[PDB]
């Protein structure tokens, strides 16, 4: 079976530069070429370049060259993505993908998971978890529990650990000032708080955390 | 270079449809186009190749056609594993180019958001910061828009906003967005406003706290 | 006049 499992997400401070890997299987290494496609959330895919493993020739697209270089190691069937002089525009993530020939031009059958590129000056650090409690100011009450300032992702939230599961929406989270946000809602009957306890379960694994927060009246 | 062109960004249908995603070239392509499939926890998958037409080893119900600049793909029946994101691309020149996706969701009917907003916390202010946030659940369609107004008006820096993505047990949109601020400046003012405006209504869904009645 | 398959880009 064609496989190809690409490196592991990475973080890296802009004005560095990172080297990412492309390990193939199942096939020739040497018979097929390596693409690689960038995906950042805002919509689309570009195509950043071409490399033959054969000869390594490679070909590159216009607005990724000069900054972009791809490699390859006709030894351990490996291709490699390299970024210099990285900036926040280099934040996405990027995949590796298999070219075959058909009738004339070529296509990708095979793609990669794809490596995530954090490019940030960041370095881990704990959630600060607030609860949002209604406004010191009916029968069926949102309570929310705001998760922010934490580095890297992913961040896990539970509410009552568990035993709260319907009724609940995490948000993904946001770039904020080179930190996450994130944010998490759930709705219980009226009967159920403050009579009784509501708490968020936030875990952010980087930085060995678990936090349990308890969401009470008044602001 | 080629500008390849998806009209719809997202596309609604039920399973069983017959589902049709649109992609123009900006010039004839010589049939030399591809259709891959990403799946949200971000797979992709090749589907069809060469102007559409040929497989690779998936359902049949997966065809396609087209020619010089336009083309399309075609689900004739809709499953539930089909609801991605698909997105064309050209191999006719250098640079390869891909059209912006389609992405499919499910049909529901329409459902308005329940608003809810928060005043800062106790906790957070102590740390000198301000955060007010507003949760606008369940809705369908996805489309919304939210403004926040400070004392009766304007705001737009600080405002950060996140959207889930279609639920799984009912297929309605979750979005949350949040107004951030210094201690100082939020006790400089008193009414805060989160106004939702979905098509579920013409007036906008309010919902605001004053500092002073707190 | 072509080939198709088992190729590469």
């Amino acid at each position: 079976e064609v496989q190809l499992q690409q490196s592991g997400a990475e973080l890296v401070r802009a004005g560095s530069s990172v080297k990412m890997s492309c390990k193939a299987s199942g096939y020739t290494f040497t018979s097929y070429g390596i693409n690689w496609v960038k995906q950042r959330p805002g919509q689309g895919l570009e195509w950043i370049g071409y490399i033959n493993p054969g000869n390594g020739y490679t070909k590159y697209n216009e607005k990724f060259k000069g900054k972009t270089t791809l490699t390859v190691d006709k030894s351990s069937s490996t291709a490699y993505m390299q970024l210099r002089s990285l900036t926040s525009e280099d934040s996405a993530v990027y995949f590796c993908a298999r070219s075959v020939y058909y009738g004339g031009s070529y296509y990708f059958d095979y793609w990669g998971q794809g490596t995530t590129l954090t490019v940030s000056s960041a370095k881990t650090t704990p959630p600060s978890v607030y609860p949002l409690a209604p406004g010191s100011a009916n029968s069926m009450v949102t309570l929310g529990c705001l998760v922010k300032g934490y580095f890297p992702e992913p961040v896990t939230v539970t509410w009552n650990s568990g035993s709260l599961s319907s009724g609940v929406h995490t948000f993904p989270a946001v770039l904020q000032s080179d930190l996450y946000t994130l944010s998490s809602s759930v709705t219980v009957p009226s009967s159920p708080r403050p009579s009784e306890t509501v708490t968020c379960n936030v875990a952010h694994p980087a930085s060995s955390t678990k936090v349990d927060k308890k969401i009470v009246p008044r602001d | 270079d080629i500008q390849m062109t998806q009209t719809t960004s997202s596309l609604s249908a039920s399973l069983g449809d017959r589902v049709t995603i649109s992609c123009r070239a900006s010039q004839d392509i010589s049939n030399y186009l591809n259709w891959y499939q990403q799946k949200p926890d971000g797979t992709v998958k090749l589907l069809i190749y060469y102007t559409s037409r040929l497989h690779s080893g998936v359902p049949s119900r997966f065809s396609g056609s087209g020619s010089g600049t336009d083309y399309s793909l075609t689900i004739s029946n809709l499953e539930q594993e089909d609801i991605a994101t698909y997105f064309c691309q050209q191999g006719n020149t250098l640079p390869r180019t891909f059209g912006g996706g389609t992405k499919l969701e499910i049909k529901r009917a329409d459902a308005a958001p329940t608003v809810s907003i928060f005043p800062p916390s106790s906790e957070q202010l102590t740390s000198g910061g301000a955060s007010v946030v507003c949760f606008l659940n369940n809705f369908y369609p996805k489309d919304i828009n939210v403004k926040w107004k400070i004392d009766g008006s304007e705001r737009q820096n600080g405002v950060l906003n996140s959207w889930t993505d279609q639920d799984s047990k009912d297929s309605t949109y979750s979005m949350s967005s949040t107004l951030t601020l210094t201690k100082d400046e939020y006790e400089r003012h008193n009414s805060y406003t989160c106004e939702a405006t979905h098509k579920t209504s013409t007036s906008p869904i309010v919902k605001s706290f004053n500092r002073n009645e707190c | 006049s072509i080939p198709t398959h088992t190729s590469p880009l």
